[PDB]
């Protein structure tokens, strides 16, 4: 079993380069790539880009311009460079292996004129393999098995994954929250607005409102600031109480107190 | 770009799941899709390959197939485990390039369906003094924990400066989830309407602010 790890900082400021190592262990990594997947918060899986025991590297065709991936192979480390990164590049940055292959084998192509009498099927990975490139020129009036086409099946999968290592970008530095009162306009709740670098502690009633309570995860928001909600469901139909939100943030070292109501 | 997948899908103990995978001729009808599962504290596991080849250690109820330009992933009997993520993966026109899927959710029930609570709130007038307005809306008690979020403007679709927390497990062991659409005072009071739709389970309910009449 082949061990991942990845290594780097955890916040980059926008426009700056974002590095990553990984530590690939294992004697199974020797044939197979390694390769980096990334995932959004809330987003699918990218792939980035991946490097061979030979030293070659490939990479997503829309990100290949500021994408950078080399190996050091005395450490058996890979490494990724992420250029002018963005808020949208932060992302659960995963180290893997790879199973890349290019392959010849028969198949049907769709607008090939002889597919209708083929019949090895429309997917280039049929599992039947071929040697040559494309029409195999024995195709007649009637379906027979000569009759193919040789095209290229690109076979991938990603073997082993990392824990994965999330990264944030965002030119902020630490920044004390804004807090603001969540009133239907005609349950309430606080708005716990534009913090770095988490996390806040939400109260209410100074701890006298606990049950009932529901304070969701944080937001990485497009101008590098956090923001969270806390929620209140009042029950008994009970009218006529005050509410009111204890925010603490600790790397501002703030302690704050809204008051809600219609 | 990506592969289409359902958000979600859900199933009862011991009966059969099936995600669709639709893409393309160059990714999933080049004919070697791979799946992985996703469960949030651990690392992504690679269950198929190959359209229908198993990895190491996958159970006989993960199966593959494909039809043309779509890929399917098939759970025959359900267990209390398989609740995850799935991802569908596909080579694209090359060895090197890949692409992946939009991800399905899979619940195992373990409880009633429950319908959505929403309530979207307006900015408070602190924060129009400070020139800013965030709208906020918070959805709860719904089951299966999955909720797609999309914000109006007008009857208009906006996508700028949105951002969705996925569902967290509530007290009551219901789900609840937060979305945000961030605007400055002038967009607020540029626009006669605000809308939440919240879909869930193929249905959607709508909460709606009006600048105007919301003070």
């Amino acid at each position: 079993q082949v061990q991942l790890r990845e290594s780097g900082p955890s916040l980059v400021k926008p426009s700056q380069t974002l590095s990553l190592t990984c530590t690939a262990s294992g004697f199974s990594l020797s044939d197979k790539a390694v390769g980096w997947v990334r995932q959004a918060p809330g987003k699918a899986l990218e792939w980035l880009g991946s490097i061979d025991t030979g030293g070659n590297a490939g990479y997503n065709p829309g990100l290949k311009s500021r994408l950078s991936i080399t190996q050091d192979n005395s450490k058996s480390q890979v490494s990724l460079s992420v250029s002018t990164v963005t808020t949208e590049d932060s992302a659960t940055y995963y180290c893997t292996t790879v199973h890349q292959k290019t392959t010849k084998q028969k198949s049907c192509p769709e607008g090939w004129s002889f597919a209708d009498r083929c019949y090895y099927g429309s997917g280039s990975c049929s599992g039947y393999d071929c040697y040559g490139d494309g029409d195999s020129g024995g195709c007649g009036a009637y379906s027979s098995y000569h009759c193919y086409t040789c095209t290229y099946c690109y076979e991938w999968y990603v073997d082993a994954w990392g824990q994965g290592l999330l990264v944030t970008v965002s030119s902020a530095s630490t920044t004390a929250p804004k807090v603001y009162p969540l009133s239907s306009c005609c349950t309430l709740g606080c708005l716990v607005s534009s913090y770095m670098p988490e996390p806040v502690t939400v109260t209410w009633n100074s701890g006298a409102l606990k049950s009932g309570v529901h304070t969701f995860p944080a937001v990485l928001q497009s101008s590098g600031l956090y923001s969270l909600s806390s929620m209140v469901t009042v029950p008994g139909s009970t009218s006529g109480q005050t509410f009111t939100c204890n925010v603490a943030h600790p790397a501002s070292s703030t302690k704050v107190d809204k008051a809600v109501e219609p | 770009a990506v592969l289409n997948q359902p958000s979600s899908v859900s199933g009862s103990l011991g009966q059969r799941v099936s995600i669709t995978c639709s893409g393309s001729s160059s990714n999933v009808g080049n004919g070697y899709v791979s799946w992985y599962q996703l469960i949030p504290g651990s690392a992504p596991r690679t269950l198929i390959y190959g359209d229908t080849s198993r990895a190491s250690g996958v159970p006989d109820r993960f199966s593959g197939s494909r039809s043309g330009n779509t890929a399917t992933l098939t759970i025959s009997s359900l267990q209390a485990e398989d609740e995850a993520d799935y991802f569908c993966a596909s080579a694209e026109d090359s060895s090197s390039n890949a692409v992946f899927g939009s991800g399905t959710t899979l619940t195992v029930l373990g409880q009633p369906k429950s319908p959505p609570s929403v309530t979207l709130f307006p900015p408070s007038t602190e924060e129009l003094n400070g020139n800013k307005a965030t709208l906020v809306c918070l959805i709860s008690d719904f089951y299966p924990g999955s909720v797609t979020v999309v914000w109006k403007a007008d009857g208009s679709t906006i996508t700028r400066n949105v951002e969705t927390t996925r569902a967290s497990k509530q007290s009551n062991s219901k789900y609840a989830a937060s979305s945000y659409l961030s605007l400055t005072s002038s967009d607020w009071k540029s626009k006669g309407s605000y809308s939440c739709e919240v879909t869930h389970e193929g249905s959607t309910v709508t909460k709606t602010v009006k600048p105007s009449e919301c003070s």
